[PDB]
């Protein structure tokens, strides 16, 4: 798991990340890490960036998510990885 | 698991 204290740490997303979050319904300017993950998940669900056969695999080479995270792909199982890629898109 | 099921684990 990832510690609860880290989950409810307040963060301010960079403009591109914020645009992504709001595009799926987020309304705020600052979020807890948990909230950020919630809306991020919605974005991935809508665009179906996951692999059909192995749905923990996310392909984002041709998506803005890939520009943000700076990777062609990642695993949903790799929680710490995801947190790190978020931490690099914060003001 | 489905994508939703994997992603939901981030909530706990
Ligand atoms: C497979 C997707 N899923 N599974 N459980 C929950 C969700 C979920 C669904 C959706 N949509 C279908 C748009 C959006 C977001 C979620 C979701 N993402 N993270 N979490 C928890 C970490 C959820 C989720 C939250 C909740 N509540 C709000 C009751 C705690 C219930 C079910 C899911």
């Amino acid at each position: 798991q990832i510690p609860a204290s880290e989950q409810e740490t307040l963060v301010r997303p960079k403009p591109l990340l914020l645009k992504l979050l709001k595009s799926v319904g987020a309304q705020k300017d600052t979020y807890t890490m948990k909230e950020v993950l919630f809306y991020l998940g919605q974005y991935i669900m809508t665009k179906r960036l996951y692999d059909a056969a192995q749905q923990h695999i996310v392909y984002c080479s041709n998506d803005l998510l890939g520009d943000l995270f700076g990777v062609p792909s990642f695993s949903v199982k790799e929680h710490r990885k995801i947190y790190t890629m978020i931490y690099r898109n914060l003001v | 698991l489905t994508f939703a099921e994997y992603w939901a684990q981030l909530a706990s």
